[PDB]
């Protein structure tokens, strides 16, 4: 992001539900959990134009 | 003082463009430049073709 | 000689000494840090 | 589909005047509609009559400008057969600005538009030739 | 003589709320100095 | 002093400047390649993280 | 405005942007924007006069439409993907809408016809904030999403701002409106460079701030908000001139000052990226900003205008408002060109 | 730009990695210029508050100067670090991908033809 | 080079803090010491040019300008010491500071290698001139004059900068003699042509042609002695030096990218020399004469011949000095009268018996009376132009004739008639102004004697 | 009622300096300052600068080698006149080490 | 006293000194190619320390 | 100091606004028993009396408190006005404006004294009372409508932001008695004023000043002998109430903002030194520069107060 | 879903037109703002409940609260305007053009 | 040479400024203009894909 105060403090306030497959309250998983879990794992370690 | 004012700075305000005036101006600003230019270009092309032929006596033209 | 000698009529020893002290401490911390960095740089690159 | 604006460069400067002129006149109408929409949304007048009158003034004006310009540049390219050289577009822009001045009743605007628009068109041609890109994309 | 310095006829072409009133639509009135209108 | 001094000074200066020119003319290319194919550390645009994801059962096998 | 209210509003204003930036969620960004909007309106409308109320209405309406548009963008992105953040896979119409909204929120053109009116209705100590702590979060949003933008319309917008701001500044006498147009132009420069290197927008913004804030301090001094009311500075306080002249020439961007450096390295980037035509337009139309800064330099320092007698009753008095940071920023603006590399 | 490079320790002024770089000898012209800036700023503040210049606010001037230097020092360290990092990453990428940079060895002026352009 | 600059950067605080009764003398004498020390550059034993760092350099084409500037500084000071006599000490101190900043900038630029540094200094030259002209004039149009000056200059500045960028990118560096050792040739298309333009247009707009000579008279008239001096002497020369140093790359374009500019320069020389006959305002006459000579300079710069460059430098230096001198004389005759007009004061030489011989010795140097660097330059340039074409001696001769005419017209409407009878305000000559005249002259003698210094690159 | 003029001091008068300091020089109205400044100008700018500058320059050596070169040309011409070579060959660089296309 | 007046005459000499010293420092930098050139490459005769 | 901080700390105003912390005016016409009356009032009520601000209030308050020279102070002349009005110089208006401004400075310092310590004050003619003179000038023809409009604009700008005065005494004496008192006093300038002048003053007073202000401040119209018997006035004022006015529509915080505005000795005059150009007051750059140079050459005004050395300050190299 | 969603987006666009074009009032504009907000809240809750996502539901609440407060301050401004002019019209705001 | 370059530039920029500051403070108009701009941007994107 812009000002990584959150990562500096090693905390999280909003970024723990920035997307779909985060930890839902009573373990009720969302619709496309698996496809998200694969998209993210392919778009991790690399940045942007590689993933696009 | 008034004579100097009228020769120096009272000119453009009271100036009103009209033909024969625009005409004389365009003449003085274009004509002679272009005449001199055709002259010089013709001369240079003459000199260039002459040299390309390899004729023009340039002996002693060491400093130019 | 005025009639209403205002705040500027005499100095503020508090801020004077405060500024001098903070300046001296800036100088000293600068020197200590610079010498530390010199030591460590020579250490890590011969 | 943008073809009505891209066809302008299917052939070089040359024939197809009936096409180049329609295109330039279309650009005239476009710029006229746009400027008129701005000057109607703002600085309004009394009646819709005078408003759309202003709009039509601007539109027909720009249409005639584009027509005259593109026509001059399709004609010079035919007669003075040095097409890619931009003096064609420069003379065309001069004729266009002169038409603008003949419409607005101002010799000064005529000559100013001549110079400015003609040089702008010549630079447009220089760009089309030397690949100078406008609205580029970032590649440092 | 001496350095000519500006005067009222020079400064009172700025007092108008806007320079260059070449149009008639520039017939407005200066703005107050305290941001209050009558 | 002598002329050789200014001579060798000029020489060192020219070396420096030519090397600078080389570095810049290479930096442009490097930055271009990075921005155009993301093969490098620079211009690593931000992607979604992968630590705030769950890998625990979800009350139903599917999803 | 009692102290508790003052403190809470100042806190919310200092907060809105901090959240808008430190948050990675577009909803939190929009929230911080609304914070700024709300917490600011009062500071505009404190005097409760008709002009202030009118300006408040204009400001609020425009920024409301803008915020709702950005919200539409975010929600469409949600439906499209699922994430609350922008990725490289969003239909460009959404980005274009986001950009229109951010522009209207900043003051860029042709979404700019509301900035001069408002900045004329406002006092100084709030116009300053309006220009220097509300154009930050909307710019951080872009700093986050610069890669995938539409350079075409970004550049058209920027250059349009250049032209319109300069052409309006040639006329406007009211120094508040002049400063507003200058802001328009400089933000145009920024948005022009943005999708190529953002640090340069950061730099242009910090520089415009460092030049603006001290000018507004020098104004707050006398509440002289007009040319014929500032020309009297050489008889009220003849000291601020040797710095005002410099700062205005800088804002213009004259080489030996610092205001030049931004335009310079920006043109450098645009030449690397083959945008020399728009670079030329920007560089050949900043000269009008330079013009209507020179025309105030004239009025103030290089020539002395007729004063007003009661200024003697004034001079008999004294004045100790002008704090240290004013001079500090003036200097660190004018005389810091030798330290451009250490700035990049 | 580079804020995503490998392990960009976030919001840390000077990583420990920036102790293996030669700090600036305090005689450095940039620091000296910042000192001059502090002095001139004190001068300007005095002349604005209508005070004797060059003989007043000595403590003020000292504070200005030393603050300016105490800042410039570490700011300059950070900038040196950034430039070192840029150069290092560039050389690393070059060593990774040589094919992108054919080491064209130019030809002599004998083999290459300099065309003519008289006068 | 710091040995030349640093002291010129110390004269400033010196001026600020020195007492009123002594600042004038102190700063003057020390500026003279600077002028003296400025001769170390003349130890050019061998052809290896001088290079002090990646940031500075000297050369045979630059050194003259450097010394001339460091020596025109104190003359500006002195000539600026009778007016503003009722202006406050702080104001006159500001004036001195502006003069000194001009000196320093001009030195740094005439020395620098990187054309971008050259450019930022070439554009920082303005602020002091604009100020000096607006805040110390004697008429009202000085404002419009300053505006014209500034904006002509910046319009020039812009495309120059853009082309410097294009270069810095295409080529690796901008340093001179590297531009030389790694120049190349261009496909000669409209792109490179507009590049040639964007590179020369600013230097030309500064060194005035016929088309853009307009901001010169207004400046030299509305502005005071020092601004007039520095304009007529250096702020023109900057364009010439830039063009010389930069044209090294644009070969061959300058063969056919010159005809219009040469034509304009010659025709303008002629028309302006003619106007110098019927121009009442003395300073305006002088300014148009300067235009007439700088046109020769330009015509000699373009065609790129060695004779031409040496003649350009000779005439450059000569005109600088001679124009400073003529302007001193004008100012002198003005402070006693307060009217620039030529026909008001007449028939002097009966009360200023000597001064005339400082009037005469100038004209003779304007109309190219030998043995003078003036005529040497005019003649070498006419030689180069004759070689470049046989139909330019015509214009050379017409100009020579019209000059031989108006120089004497000026001598004769101010020092040859019969004395008026209502000019009771004729305070006799001041030792100060006599000194200024002598100092502007003597160097002409010494350089007429030994000109090998003042030749240029090719010698 | 008709009109009024902006309050302004009147046009100062034209005066004479020689009426109060016939020892004038042109610089200041303070005679001692006049004297000392004109002596400074003259000395620092007629006794030192002009004289010592002219001296330095005139005794500069071989400016741009216009003497060493004459010497070298004399020697080379001797050498070549003796050895029979011509004084100037129309080709500068060795045409052997050079190589050309077809 | 008088130094407050007659001290100013110390700056310019000090400026010239500082200038020559700075040029000396620059020339001590760039020391590379001290004797590695191809037209002034000597043998460093004994007791003749480097340039 | 009185930044927001001292207020937050406790130095408020209501905590010392006690009884007789009021403000009064003693207006009338030229030679009524104004000063004797006001001094009696001040002695009886423990207030402080502020004399009639003239042409030297600023120069007497600031610096070493000595009547400055006329070039620095206004360039007006009351004697020259009484002798020669209608001239081509402008003394009428470039005197009235200066006097209005000095009266305003008076009122401001008075509100400062009050709001800092509830010790009340007594005022002679005030800014509310210094327009009848101008209206008389215009009705007689001494002055231009343009100058009158300038003055009314200055008033509209400054007058409001301040709080009107609690109590207003008006002494009604007509032209014959006023002239008798004049001649008794004796002065070759006062001796030349016109019965029509004084009649216009009286008319303007009794038409505008009384109704305008009976709606937002207490009024007390008294006569010659009822003034000669002051104590009655004291008891009237004491047993009088102070309803129907802004001074109770206020609280600590509006009082605070007002005190800051007042204490700011130029926020009072950035609307009186405004740029509207009239050849009456309008001064040229030459004159302005000469005068500023001379003033800053004076002793005690070269630098700020706590810095001028020659006068006899010290520690001038730390503060 | 898609049909109703496109229609809700159309309604948003219509409120946009309502705000960007006036008919000599201000409450109409503010009500069109409220219509925008309603459509947005609805689209967001729909997206959530269709994806079966839960943690993303607080967002409608948040933006609804913020729209409430925003419209509140807007009404306060409208009221100050009416009480200082005499009505809530729009053509009274011809000031600030100077 | 004055009516051509400088006075022409003067007249031109003067007229363009008269235009761009002939505006009156009416939101009923400013918003219509915003709307035209939005339409323009949408259409440009649509054409250019
Ligand atoms: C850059 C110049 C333009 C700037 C103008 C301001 C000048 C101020 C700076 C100081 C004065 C300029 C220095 C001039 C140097 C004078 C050179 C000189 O004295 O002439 C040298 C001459 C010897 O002749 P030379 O030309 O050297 O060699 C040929 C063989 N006879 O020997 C002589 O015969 C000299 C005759 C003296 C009588
Ligand atoms: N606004 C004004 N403009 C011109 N002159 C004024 C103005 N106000 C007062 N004066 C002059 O100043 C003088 C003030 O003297 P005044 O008679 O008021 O003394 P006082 O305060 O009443 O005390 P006492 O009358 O008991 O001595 C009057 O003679 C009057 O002419």
């Amino acid at each position: 992001p812009f000002l990584d105060i959150q990562k500096k403090l090693g905390i999280s306030l909003d970024r723990h539900f920035m997307f779909l497959s985060a930890e839902q309250p009573y373990k009720n998983a969302a619709r496309c959990h698996a496809f998200e879990k694969e998209w993210i794992e392919c778009a991790h370690g690399i940045g942007g134009t590689r993933a696009k | 003082i008034r004579w100097t004012y009228a020769r120096s700075a009272n000119i453009y305000p009271n100036f009103r463009p009209t033909p024969k005036n625009s005409l004389l101006g365009a003449v003085a600003g274009f004509g002679p430049l272009i005449f001199w230019y055709y002259v010089f270009k013709t001369d240079r092309d003459r000199k260039e073709r002459l040299i390309q032929e390899g004729k023009l006596d340039r002996k002693f033209n060491i400093s130019y | 000689f005025y009639v209403r000698e205002p705040v500027n009529a005499k100095p503020n020893w508090l801020a004077v000494g405060l500024s001098v002290g903070a300046s001296v401490f800036m100088w000293i911390y600068l020197i200590q840090t610079h010498n530390e960095d010199v030591l460590e740089y020579k250490r890590r690159n011969g | 589909v943008k073809r009505f604006f891209e066809s302008y460069h299917e052939v070089p400067d040359g024939t197809q005047c009936h096409r180049k002129t329609y295109i330039t006149t279309a650009l005239g109408g476009i710029c006229g509609i746009i400027g008129s929409a701005y000057s109607v949304s703002l600085n309004p007048a009394d009646s819709t009559l005078e408003a759309v009158a202003r709009v039509g003034r601007y539109t027909f004006t720009a249409a005639a400008i584009g027509a005259m310009f593109g026509l001059t540049t399709c004609v010079s390219a035919q007669v003075r057969e040095k097409p890619d050289d931009p003096l064609n577009y420069f003379i065309g822009g001069c004729a266009g600005g002169l038409t603008l001045g003949a419409r607005t009743h101002s010799y000064g605007t005529a000559a100013m538009g001549c110079v400015y628009m003609g040089t702008a068109a010549a630079l447009f041609k220089i760009g089309k030739l030397e690949g100078w890109e406008l609205f580029p994309t970032p590649k440092v | 003589a001496r350095q000519w310095q500006p005067d009222i006829e020079w400064a009172e072409q700025f007092s108008g709320a806007v320079m260059y009133p070449s149009k008639e639509t520039a017939h407005w009135k200066p703005p107050p100095w305290n941001d209050v209108d009558i | 002093d002598g002329p050789e001094k200014n001579y060798e000074k000029t020489l060192a200066i020219l070396q420096i400047e030519s090397e600078k020119a080389e570095l810049r003319l290479k930096e442009q290319e490097v930055r271009r390649l990075m921005r155009a194919r993301g093969d490098g550390p620079w211009y690593q645009f931000p992607t979604p993280e992968k630590e705030f994801i769950d890998h625990s059962p979800k009350a139903t096998p599917d999803n | 405005m009692n102290p508790i209210t003052l403190a809470i509003i100042y806190f919310t204003i200092f907060l809105g942007p901090v959240i808008t930036m430190s948050s990675t969620n577009l909803m939190l960004m929009w929230v911080g924007l609304e914070f700024s909007l709300l917490a600011i309106i009062p500071m505009l409308i404190n005097k409760k006069n008709p002009r202030s109320t009118e300006a408040a209405t204009k400001y609020f309406v425009t920024q409301a439409t803008a915020s709702m548009i950005i919200l539409l963008a975010i929600v469409l992105n949600y439906k499209q993907l699922g994430t609350w953040m922008f990725q490289q896979q969003t239909n460009g119409l959404i980005l274009n809408m986001t950009l229109m909204a951010l522009s209207m929120k900043l003051g860029l053109a042709p979404f700019h016809f509301w900035l001069p009116e408002v900045t004329q209705g406002i006092p100084l100590h709030m116009g300053l904030i309006l220009l220097t702590w509300q154009k930050i979060a909307p710019l951080s949003i872009l700093i986050q999403i610069y890669p995938l933008l539409n350079s075409t319309i970004i550049l058209m917008l920027a250059i349009t701002s250049i032209f319109m701001g300069a052409w309006g500044g040639l006329n406007q006498t009211q120094m508040r409106k002049i400063m507003a147009y200058s802001s328009i132009a400089h933000m145009g420069w920024m948005l022009a460079i943005l999708p190529y290197n953002p640090s340069l927008t950061l730099l242009n913004l910090m520089i415009y701030i460092i030049l603006t804030a001290p000018m507004f301090m020098a104004l707050m001094l006398n509440n002289s908000m007009t040319i014929n009311s500032i020309s009297l500075l050489w008889n009220k306080t003849p000291a601020m001139l040797t710095m005002i002249s410099l700062m205005l020439l800088s804002l213009g961007g004259l080489p030996p000052l610092t205001g030049f450096l931004p335009k310079w390295i920006i043109i450098t980037e645009l030449m690397k990226n083959n945008c020399l035509i728009m670079a030329t337009l920007m560089a050949m139309m900043a000269l009008l900003n330079l013009f209507f800064y020179t025309r105030l330099i004239y009025s103030t320092s290089l020539t002395m205008f007729p004063t007003n007698n009661n200024s003697k009753m004034m001079t008999h008095q004294t004045k100790t408002k002008p704090n240290l940071m004013f001079s500090t920023l003036a200097i660190m603006s004018t005389m810091t060109l030798p330290l451009a590399p250490q700035l990049i | 730009m580079m804020n995503g490079r490998p392990g960009h320790e976030p919001l840390k002024f000077l990583p420990d990695e920036a102790r293996s770089l030669p700090p600036p000898k305090l005689n450095d012209p940039r620091l000296v210029y910042m000192g001059l800036l502090g002095y001139c700023t004190g001068l300007m503040d005095n002349m604005l508050r209508m005070r004797p210049v060059m003989r007043a606010g000595l403590h003020r001037q000292l504070l200005f100067v030393t603050s300016f230097v105490f800042a410039g020092y570490f700011y300059l360290k950070r900038q040196n670090y950034l430039y070192a990092v840029k150069d290092h990453d560039m050389f690393g990428y070059i060593k990774l991908h040589p094919e992108d940079f054919p080491e064209k060895e130019k030809k002599t002026y004998a083999e290459i033809l300099e065309p003519f352009h008289p006068v | 080079m710091l040995k030349i600059i640093l002291p010129s950067l110390m004269l400033l605080p010196l001026t600020w803090l020195s007492s009123p009764k002594k600042t004038w003398t102190n700063v003057t004498s020390y500026s003279f010491l600077i002028s003296l020390t400025s001769l170390t550059l003349l130890w050019q034993t061998d052809e290896n040019y001088k290079n002090f760092s990646n940031m500075f350099s000297s050369d045979p084409l630059s050194t003259p300008l450097i010394i001339l500037t460091a020596w025109l500084l104190p003359l500006m000071l002195m000539a600026s010491q009778n007016h503003l006599k009722k202006d406050n000490n702080v104001l006159q101190k500001l004036y001195i500071s502006m003069l000194i900043s001009l000196q320093i900038l001009l030195i740094m630029t005439f020395s620098a290698t990187e054309l971008i540094m050259f450019y930022i200094l070439f554009e920082a030259t303005l602020i002091p001139t604009l100020i000096i002209i607006t805040r110390w004039g004697n008429q009202t149009e000085r404002l419009n004059a300053g505006i014209y000056f500034l904006f002509y200059t910046l319009i020039g500045s812009i495309p120059l900068l853009i082309a410097l960028i294009l270069i810095q990118n295409h080529v690796g560096t901008l340093n001179l003699m590297i531009l030389s050792f790694t120049t190349h040739t261009l496909d000669a298309s409209w792109s490179n042509n507009l590049l040639w333009l964007a590179c020369m247009m600013a230097f030309l707009i500064k060194m005035p042609l016929y088309g853009v000579h307009l901001w010169l008279p207004k400046a030299h008239v509305e502005a005071p002695i020092a601004g007039s001096m520095i304009l007529a002497a250096i702020l023109l020369k900057l364009g010439s030096y830039g063009m010389i140093r930069i044209s090294i790359i644009l070969d061959p374009l300058t063969k056919y990218m010159a005809y219009p500019f040469i034509l304009l320069s010659l025709w303008g020389m002629i028309m302006t020399s003619s106007i110098c006959l019927r121009q009442t305002d003395l300073k305006s006459l002088i300014a148009y004469s300067s235009v007439s000579h700088m046109a020769l300079v330009i015509a000699s710069i373009m065609i790129q011949t060695p004779w031409s460059f040496m003649g350009a430098t000779m005439l450059m230096i000569a005109h600088g000095l001679t124009s400073s001198l003529l302007f001193c004389l004008a100012n002198s005759n003005y402070e006693r009268i307060h009217s620039r007009t030529m026909i008001m004061a007449r028939g002097l030489q009966m009360v200023f018996p000597l001064m005339a011989t400082w009037w005469l010795m100038a004209s003779l140097a304007n109309l190219a009376l030998p043995p003078s660097i003036n005529l040497m330059g005019e003649l070498f340039i006419t030689m180069s132009l004759f070689s470049w074409s046989n139909f330019t001696i015509i214009l050379m001769g017409i100009n020579i004739i019209i000059t031989g005419m108006y120089s004497m017209y000026m001598i004769i409407t101010t020092q040859r008639g019969k004395l008026t009878n209502h000019m009771i305000n004729l305070q006799p000559s001041h030792t100060r102004e006599l000194t200024l005249m002598a100092l502007h002259m003597i160097p002409l003698i010494l350089l007429t004697t030994s000109p090998k210094l003042i030749t240029g690159l090719t010698m | 009622e008709p009109t009024m003029q902006w309050q302004e001091d009147p046009e100062p008068e034209d005066e004479n300096v020689y009426a109060k300091n016939p020892d004038f020089h042109g610089y200041d109205s303070d005679p001692v300052v006049d004297v000392w400044n004109m002596r400074a100008v003259f000395f620092f700018g007629f006794s030192i600068v002009l004289v010592f500058g002219t001296t330095f320059v005139a005794y500069v050596p071989d400016y741009r080698m216009q003497e060493w070169a004459r010497r070298e040309a004399e020697r080379l011409v001797k050498y070549r006149e003796v050895n029979g070579l011509p004084i100037m060959e129309s080709n500068y660089f060795d045409p052997s080490k050079i190589q050309l296309p077809e | 006293q008088l130094l407050r007046e007659h001290w100013v005459h110390i700056l310019v000499p000090a400026g010239f000194v500082f200038g020559c010293y700075l040029d000396r420092k620059d020339d001590e930098k760039l020391t590379a190619f001290r004797n590695k050139s191809m037209l002034f490459q000597r043998e460093l005769r004994p007791n003749e320390e480097v340039t | 100091r009185y930044g927001l901080l001292a207020a937050i700390l406790g130095d408020k105003t209501t905590k010392k606004l006690h009884e007789y912390s009021r403000v009064i005016t003693v207006d009338g016409n030229i030679c009524s028993g104004k000063n004797k009356l006001a001094k009696e009032i001040a002695q009886q009520l423990g207030m402080k009396h502020y004399p009639e601000a003239g042409i030297q209030y600023s120069s007497t308050t600031t610096g070493d408190g000595r009547p400055l020279d006329i070039e620095f102070s206004g360039s007006c002349s009351l004697e020259k006005f009484y002798d020669d009005p209608k001239s081509n110089d402008g003394n009428s208006y470039r005197l009235q404006s200066w006097l209005y401004a000095s009266r305003l400075l008076q009122y401001a310092d008075a509100l400062e004294h009050l709001l800092s310590t509830g010790q009340g004050v007594v005022l002679e003619r005030s800014i509310y009372s210094d327009f009848v003179f101008l209206e008389a000038m215009y009705n007689q023809g001494y002055i231009r409508k343009q100058c009158v409009d300038h003055y009314n604009e200055i008033k509209r700008l400054t007058l409001p932001e301040y709080l009107p005065p609690h109590a207003v005494i008006y002494i009604d004496v007509p032209v014959p008695e006023v002239q008798s008192r004049i001649q008794k006093k004796g002065d070759p300038h006062e001796m030349k004023v016109t019965s029509a002048y004084l009649q216009d003053i009286e008319n303007a007073y009794k038409k505008t000043f009384l109704p305008k202000m009976s709606e937002m401040c207490e009024v007390l119209v008294y006569d010659s002998w009822e003034a000669e018997d002051p104590t009655k006035v004291v008891e009237d004022i004491e047993y009088l109430k102070y309803n129907k006015g802004p001074w109770l529509k206020q609280d600590d915080w509006t009082f605070h903002y007002l005190r800051m505005l007042v204490q700011d000795k130029t926020e009072v005059l950035n609307y009186t030194t405004i740029p509207v150009y009239l050849p009456e007051i309008t001064i040229g750059a030459h004159q302005g520069s000469r005068i500023y140079n001379s003033f800053r050459e004076l002793p005690g005004r070269k630098y700020a107060p706590g810095y001028n050395a020659e006068v006899g300050d010290k520690w001038i190299w730390l503060k | 879903m898609p049909s109703t969603f496109f229609n809700l987006t159309m309604a948003f666009s219509l409120s946009l037109l309502g705000t960007l074009m006036f008919r000599s009032h201000l409450m109409s504009t503010l009500l069109c703002l409220e219509g925008m907000v309603l459509s947005l809240f609805i689209m967001t809750s729909v997206t959530s409940l269709n994806s079966n996502s839960m943690s993303s539901m607080p967002i409608p609440i948040t933006i609804l609260v913020f729209a409430a407060c925003e419209a509140a301050v807007g009404l306060a401004l409208l009221v100050k305007v009416s009480n200082t002019y005499g009505t809530d019209y729009v053509q009274n705001l011809n000031l600030l053009q100077c | 040479l004055e009516k051509t370059i400088p006075k022409s530039t003067s007249t031109l920029h003067t007229n363009m400024t008269t235009l761009t500051t002939n505006q009156k403070g009416l939101i009923k108009l400013y918003f219509m203009s915003f709307l035209i701009n939005i339409i323009l941007i949408i259409i440009l994107y649509s054409i250019n894909l």
